[PDB]
């Protein structure tokens, strides 16, 4: 309306107050009101209706008049300097962290004052989703989850320390095992977090610690389990990224009477390392401490990396002081080692072509040397290991023994490396899971914590995987969220109603589908006697030439995507928008070739630490197909459980206390899901007040006589009064709701002709005394019907 | 089972035991409008009718447990003794008749909020006789109405 204020595009705070004064078919000529004279223009889509009380927060987000992304960005603006970090939209917490220890909240007597409590009655708390999901287990009889997004330093480590502490407090008597996944951290952020474009600590691995809970409702045991891992990352980086934190703190960490048994070497070595950045992070105090011959050419130039609260050298022994604490002996935590440092002697491995006698592909004369070195950390000779990476293994009944190309052998010892490292991994949780056995199991509450939607200016295949495994949970986000608003109407009498839901399989058809999906195409394309990616990329607008979620790079508006070529990448549209893909290397990334040559000979090894990390068709396998079939492991276990989505902010880029970015802060309320569950609730009913909450804000403009009155008999007659239509508005049980804009229309109606507003409260005056005749009258009944209950129950004891 | 119309009826009395606002009901809430209204209950005794309905386990009184709280197969004269068995709440000095003063004791035991003009308002428009007093006949058809 006019005059009436919106929500303007500000680039420095997201959006800002403003007025029109002038409009055309597209757009908008927007004037600012702190900043008059500043007039800019702004599209359709662009501009967002503002409350008339802006000044005011809401601990629910339903009671707002107007619901957008503009006044929730407010309404976490105002609530960060009032230190309110917990903010209630319907099944979803939004946590801002504040880097700072808030006074009482995480107190014990605090936790004994959420316990059992309603929910929506106190105040935003993490206490009060682990108080309400136990409760919807028991009385639901099915098992739950918790789910934790966002980026790093957005609070998803601490959220997840604060259920942990509840469960162990609240529900459980006794158990220690709240902290034993604490104390162990730094195995974790050695073996599983690297190191991103636009993070330094990021967890690559779909964590899910839970809880067993018996039938008598104690805490039996728990669970660590881990799904996905960055295949590429282990053997090849790119710019400025690292690869996993154990190949950098056991070079910076490592004494000298540790490096003459693993044969360390500085990072510049190793082609698992030199791709990307060499450089361990560290401080003044510990940069002293590490050792000249640890120090690449890299280091030397750039020297350490600068963080916080990273430190390679530090957290190396901070990591060895947990494996004593965990469960490991100095023995065993030395085989720990071992195979981390023959994954280190495979990457140097070189093969040329053969001298026409047979065929295929020989290893090179540098490389001769660095094989002994390696084969004796894989307990195998070194002439057999040879044929094993050069050969393939069949049979034609005698055995015989048919040459790889040279790709192939470049591509099959990464294979290699990228499975007795995936091996590595899935022994260490094992054995943390053998740290504190599970008693029994029957029901769980878990916690599922992975990386929210990550991307860079040109994003690669590890990111790709991160934005496909982002769109299926945004798929179960949005299913989760239609079926509670559904049970919410029913439970408050209004009933079933039609609501218009967004699909998103089309987008996952894309990327998935059998024969026609992009992971189909590219695991297609390993088949093929010569790959290429620029067959690759014209194959995708082959079979995919219509459809919006899939454009051409010189379609979008960035100049940097401009220039990008045909068949050198695609821009795909996911939740979060428009995200562009080059596809150099896309297929050298994918492809994987462990063979049977090479996968019965590493279980074959004469070491018995080695044998113990693993446990003809179909020679080189289904590489696109892990990363699918592996994920659906999950989504039909998340299908199977209840959910508690919790949403993690972070406000500043420094990580820093009491700073607000506005311009930070919105692209994660994009980029977390909740601006599109924000359009989902228009669909419905969006706007939804208590009955105390309209007598509190509208007693002022009634007469003396109506404000008399308690709560629900004030609304109802106010309700009958002006004579509201049924479909836009409806009375519920404990609540009134509103369609889109009718509670901003609502307010404008008491706001209105105090003379008129009295003569309708005089037409009603007739059907307000025999309402108030019936309430009291059926009431009164009420308590007889009760006094013949006691008698009727007592009649059969 | 209960009706549609006296389930309606029942909602808009439901405001009398939840003043709150809340939607549910505890033991602190459900025995002092019993209370209020001449009845002294043991905690005990409604506690047992509480594990009865409450399948939550959590105590608490919802509206869709309230309805199964009061509702029993009867007998049809038994319906017509608690109407009666209602009008003698109301009545003080055990006439048959409902006084202004009488309405008014109720109406302040239930915390209403009125004035004395007001409680001459409200007994006129049930009177339908005119002698301006609410007598059995006239106290079912506002009921029931």
């Amino acid at each position: 309306e006019d005059g009436k204020p919106v929500w303007a595009p500000h680039p420095t705070d997201g959006f800002q107050v403003g007025n029109i004064v002038d409009i055309g078919p597209d757009s908008l000529t927007i004037e600012p009101l702190n900043q008059k004279g500043k007039t800019f223009l702004a599209l359709i889509n662009q501009v967002f209706p503002a409350e008339e009380d802006s000044k005011k927060d809401v601990e629910d987000n339903c009671s707002l008049m107007y619901l957008n992304e503009a006044t929730l960005l407010h309404n976490i603006k105002v609530r960060y300097s009032k230190d309110r970090i917990y903010t209630y939209v319907a099944n979803i917490l939004i946590a801002v962290n504040p880097y700072f220890d808030i006074p009482k909240i995480y107190s014990s007597e605090t936790i004994k004052s959420y316990q059992g409590k309603s929910l929506g009655t106190m105040p935003p708390h993490v206490f009060a989703i682990a108080d309400k999901a136990f409760r919807d287990m028991k009385v639901l009889k099915l098992s739950q989850s918790i789910i934790v997004s966002g980026e790093s330093g957005a609070g998803k480590t601490e959220n997840t320390k604060f259920v942990l502490r509840y469960l162990t407090e609240s529900y459980g008597t006794g158990q220690d095992i709240d902290d034993r996944i604490v104390e162990a951290n730094p195995l974790l952020e050695a073996f599983g977090n690297a190191k991103t474009v636009r993070n330094n600590n990021s967890s690559r691995f779909g964590k899910f610690v839970e809880i067993h809970f018996n039938e008598k409702s104690s805490v039996v045991g728990g669970f660590v389990s881990h799904y996905l891992l960055e295949k590429s990352r282990i053997c090849v980086q790119g710019k400025e990224e690292r690869n996993y934190h154990i190949f950098y703190r056991l070079c910076a960490g490592a004494s000298e009477d540790i490096r003459e048994r693993l044969h360390l070497s500085s990072p510049d070595n190793f082609r698992y390392l030199n791709r990307g950045c060499t450089r361990y992070f560290a401080n003044k105090e510990t940069d002293k401490q590490i050792l000249q011959n640890r120090k690449s050419p890299e280091y030397l130039k750039a020297g350490s990396l600068k963080d916080p609260l990273l430190d390679d050298h530090g957290d190396f022994i901070r990591m060895c002081t947990a494996m004593k604490k965990i469960g490991l002996d100095d023995e065993e935590k030395l085989d720990l080692f071992r195979v981390v440092a023959g994954v280190l002697h495979l990457g140097n491995i070189d093969f040329e072509e053969a001298g026409s006698t047979s065929g295929g592909c020989n290893l090179k004369n540098k490389s001769t040397q660095a094989l002994e070195y390696c084969a004796e950390l894989l307990g195998l000779d070194q002439d057999d290991l040879r044929v094993s990476l050069t050969t393939r293994v069949m049979l034609t009944t005698t055995v015989i023994k048919v040459p790889l190309k040279v790709e192939q052998a470049n591509n099959a010892r990464d294979a290699l490396a990228k499975t007795v490292y995936s091996h590595l991994f899935d022994h260490v949780v094992n054995r943390v899971n053998q740290c504190f056995p599970f008693e029994t199991s029957s029901y769980f509450i878990g916690v599922l914590d992975i990386a929210g939607f990550e991307y860079f200016e040109h994003n690669s295949f590890e990111q790709f995987c991160i934005n496909y495994c982002n769109e299926k949970l945004q798929q179960f986000f949005n299913e989760r969220i239609l079926k509670e608003e559904q049970e919410l109407y029913q439970k408050e009498g209004l009933g079933v109603n039609e609501v218009h839901y967004v699909d998103n399989q089309d987008c996952i058809d894309l990327i998935e589908a059998r024969l026609v999906g992009i992971l189909d195409i590219l695991d297609e394309e390993n088949r093929l006697p010569q790959p290429s990616d620029q067959h690759f990329t014209s194959a995708v607008h082959q079979k995919h030439k219509d459809h919006f979620r899939l454009s051409i790079p010189r379609k979008s508006k960035l100049a940097i995507h401009r220039n990008i070529r045909d068949d050198e990448g695609f821009i795909i549209r996911h939740f979060a928008g428009a995200v562009c893909y080059e596809t150099t290397q896309f297929v050298e990334k994918n492809n994987d070739a462990l063979h049977m040559s090479l996968e019965s000979l590493i279980c074959e090894s004469r070491d018995k630490f080695i044998r113990e990390l693993f446990e003809g068709k179909l020679s080189f396998i289904s590489v696109g197909n892990k990363f699918k079939t592996q994920l659906n492991l999950l989504l039909d276990k998340l299908r199977s459980t209840g959910a508690s989505f919790i949403r993690c902010i972070k406000p500043n880029l420094k990580m820093t206390s009491h700073h607000f970015e506005g311009a930070q802060i919105l692209s994660q309320l994009q980029c977390s899901g909740m601006v599109s569950v924000l359009d989902l609730m228009q669909g419905g009913f969006p706007s939804r007040a208590s009955f105390h909450e309209l007598y509190n804000m509208y007693k002022k403009y009634m007469p003396d006589k109506l404000a008399r009155l308690d709560p629900r008999l004030f609304c109802k007659a106010l309700f009958k009064a002006l004579g509201l239509n049924e479909i836009d508005y409806k009375f519920g049980l404990t609540k009134v709701f509103f369609r889109p804009g009718k509670f901003a229309e609502f307010d404008q109606i008491m706001k209105s002709d105090p003379d008129h507003l009295a003569e309708l409260v005089k037409r009603v005056n007739h059907w307000l005394i025999c309402s108030r005749w019936k309430k009291v009258q059926w009431c009164s009944l009420s308590v007889i019907k009760l006094k013949n209950k006691i008698k009727y129950r007592a009649e059969a004891c | 089972q209960l009706t549609e119309e006296q389930i309606a009826e029942f909602k808009e009395a439901f405001s009398l035991f939840d003043k709150d606002g809340d939607g549910t009901i505890t033991t602190k809430e459900l025995g002092t409008v019993m209370r209020s209204l001449g009845q002294n209950p043991t905690e005990a005794e409604l506690q047992d009718m509480i594990n009865e309905v409450d399948a939550d386990g959590n105590g608490t009184i919802d509206f869709p447990e309230f309805l199964t709280m009061m509702a029993r197969k009867m007998k049809d004269t038994d319906s017509e003794e608690e109407i009666r068995e209602a009008f003698r709440v109301f009545d003080k000095d055990g006439n048959g008749y409902i006084s202004a003063a009488e309405l008014r004791h109720v109406m302040t035991n239930l915390g209403e909020k009125l004035t004395d003009e007001e409680v001459d308002e409200m007994i006129r428009e049930a009177d339908i006789d005119g002698d301006g007093q609410v007598n059995y006949e006239e106290f079912v058809q506002m009921m029931t109405a």
